[PDB]
């Protein structure tokens, strides 16, 4: 069976471009769906024969690669994921020990579902120090039991696996949010068997095509808590206007057929509320455009005020402020994303200092990353680290194991630089 | 006090003038000078200089900070010599 | 014609591949909106001469997106200036929050940084124009440094530049190197020529300066 497994390793190996020409699939079906009519049912199809049945197969096609796409992502970030939370919960026994002392209940939420998992053996499945747990024992166990945190702690194929591990390992699969992206994106995909114009929603997925789209969302959703006050704030001055509107003004409401016909004003709170809620909550053109008037009559001057205040605390304060609510955010979040590359080429990003100190030598600011500090070498020396064995460590890579098993990392610079320290 | 005796005549000098920091190949900072011709400098003053200067400062304040400013100076000055060249035509 | 236009072209699209998304996710507020339109909501669409007589609502898919896309896409009144309501009917509530979903998402959401999004661009570029005269009258444009420690002579830094450093000096300075024979090239000048030969140009100031350095 292992072409296959290496055929979803080819799955992963392209994975984004799959990504891609998928949603100009879905892109395309969505501007060819732009044709079916009802005569009931009937679909409009224009010159070639073969583009609906082509869709018959081209949905399932779409939807075929969402089921790709998804098992493509259990060989992909998921494994990653996995041991992304792996390092956590590790590295936090590690230090803190918090289901020996500082537990979560229902509240510190992610452990509630963390809490079991520790029970198995397979717990540390991809930390490549998997042996951890005896650290644990080794450390928080002398302040209890030794054996009692061990009472915490420590096809053929088929009856293998180990077991309750795996329930929290779905449900880790759960927390991520690109799977339930995926995973609606796929139900959606079925759906198109259901039905192909439910099918068009997928079109969203440009949601996350590219970074501009991810940050328009985020443009929004960031401060959500205040587009509670303005949500709110508005729905107050609804019903701030719309009572004294069933009150002292409701014989302008009307949008009779012209004539003196029976007609739709008012007529319940909640029909009013909605009504300005449609229209008034739009308006524009104002509450003002509908209402029926001069009138021309008994409390002009207030309805006029009336509409006045509507027209300042709704349609000049309302909307501008949930409007410069998320402008001012765009600019945020976007000025956050220039001020990545300022960043990195201002202050370094590793001794910080800044790179005014060296720019002066020529172009020199750079060197002082690439092909000093960069980046990326702390990291290849710590792959260089694993690799090596302990004998053979230099002194000074063997004290930096050392920290890198204590983890304070506080070789890296203070901000000094050694040719700034001398010279 | 001997150059203020001297001072007399030198004011008919300073337009031919030229003068510039220079950090030369030695860890200082010449002030050295240079003549600059006039028929020359007359040519800079009107066309595409004073403007192309105009823009050319907008073409290097607006990525100035980088050290290019030594560098992008160079073909502005390359090129106007050239705008010269081109200016003596007419 | 001139520069103050030329900003305004330059406003549009030198932060332009923004815009991509613009009326693509416009365009996906449209594709949206209008498939249910066409499913639950076609019956709203009218646009008849009033009376009871065959009309051009919705009637194909496109169609009803071009609607949208002509009248939704500007709405301004947005779109139930035109849909056909009250209604009054099944699927109100829902509706109403379409008309919703059409508004705050549209209205505001979705043109707003499409103006924005030109706004500040409008506002970088220019910002700029001042901050060109704004660094030519702070850091030094040749020595860097800041006008701040040159300023500490009255009007003082106008002469670390106009009369120093000048800028516009080092131009008419290759003319005289070129003009010059290399026999009677100064020897200061001549690494400097050599300099030009090798083009480091690392002879311009760190930023130091000669009555800076000294004193
Ligand atoms: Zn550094
Ligand atoms: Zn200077």
């Amino acid at each position: 069976e292992v072409q296959r497994v290496k055929f979803l390793n080819y799955l992963s190996r392209n994975f984004y471009t799959l990504r891609f020409l998928a949603l100009f699939l879905a892109f395309a079906i969505n501007f060819i769906l732009l044709f079916y009519k009802v005569s009931v049912y009937y679909f409009l199809e224009e010159s070639t024969g073969y583009m609906e049945p082509a869709l018959w197969c081209l949905s399932l096609l779409h939807t075929l690669v969402a089921f790709l796409c998804i098992i493509g992502y259990n060989c992909l970030k998921v494994p990653l994921v996995i041991f992304k939370r792996e390092k956590e919960l590790a590295r936090k026994l590690e230090f803190d020990g918090l289901y020996i002392t500082e537990q979560p209940g229902d509240d510190d939420v992610k452990g509630q579902w963390d809490r079991l998992v520790l029970n198995t053996p397979s717990f540390p499945s991809n930390y490549w120090d998997k042996f951890v747990k005896r650290k644990v024992l080794d450390k928080h166990g002398d302040i209890f039991g030794r054996e009692r945190i061990a009472e915490l702690l420590g096809l053929t194929w088929l009856m293998s696996i180990d077991v309750k591990y795996q329930i929290w390992k779905f449900g880790v699969i759960f927390t991520d949010n690109s799977f339930l992206y995926l995973g609606w994106y796929m139900v959606m995909s079925l759906l198109g068997h259901y039905n192909n114009f439910f099918f068009a929603a997928h079109l969203l997925d440009i949601a996350m095509g590219v970074k501009t789209l991810r940050t328009i969302l985020s443009s929004v959703t960031h401060n959500g808590k205040q587009l509670v006050m303005t949500v709110g704030l508005l729905a107050v001055v609804v019903y701030l206007y719309t009572v004294v509107a069933f009150n002292f003004f409701r014989k302008f409401y009307n949008k009779s057929e012209d004539e003196d016909e029976p007609d739709m004003k008012c007529d319940d709170m909640m029909t009013c509320y909605l009504f300005h809620m449609y229209v008034g909550v739009r308006a524009g053109g104002g509450i003002g455009d509908e209402i029926e008037d001069p009138a021309g009559d008994e409390y002009e001057l207030y309805r006029v005020v009336f509409d006045i205040t509507f027209f300042f605390f709704v349609i000049v304060i309302l909307l501008a402020i949930i409007q410069g609510l998320i402008i001012d955010a765009f600019g945020e979040l976007r000025d956050q994303q220039e001020q990545v590359k300022e960043d990195m080429e201002t202050k370094c990003f590793i001794c910080g200092i800044g790179s005014d100190y060296f720019d002066t030598t020529p172009h020199g600011f750079e060197t002082h990353t690439l092909e000093e500090h960069n980046l990326a070498n702390y990291m290849f020396f710590l792959m260089y680290l694993i690799n090596k064995d302990e004998t053979e460590h230099t002194g000074q890579e063997s004290y930096v194991w050392k920290m890198y098993q204590e983890r304070c990392w506080d070789f890296f610079p203070a901000g000094d630089c050694f040719r700034k320290q001398y010279e | 006090n001997f150059l203020e005796l001297a001072e007399s005549i030198l004011e008919y000098f300073r337009p031919y003038l030229g003068r510039i920091e220079i950090m030369g190949a030695s860890r200082r900072i010449e002030r050295i000078y240079f003549e600059i011709s006039e028929t020359n400098r007359a040519q800079w003053e009107m066309p595409q200089v004073k403007e192309s200067k105009r823009q050319f400062i907008f073409d290097v304040v607006n990525e100035g900070g980088e050290a290019e400013k030594m560098e992008l100076f160079v073909s502005f000055c390359e090129d106007t010599i050239f705008e010269m060249q081109i200016a003596a035509q007419i």
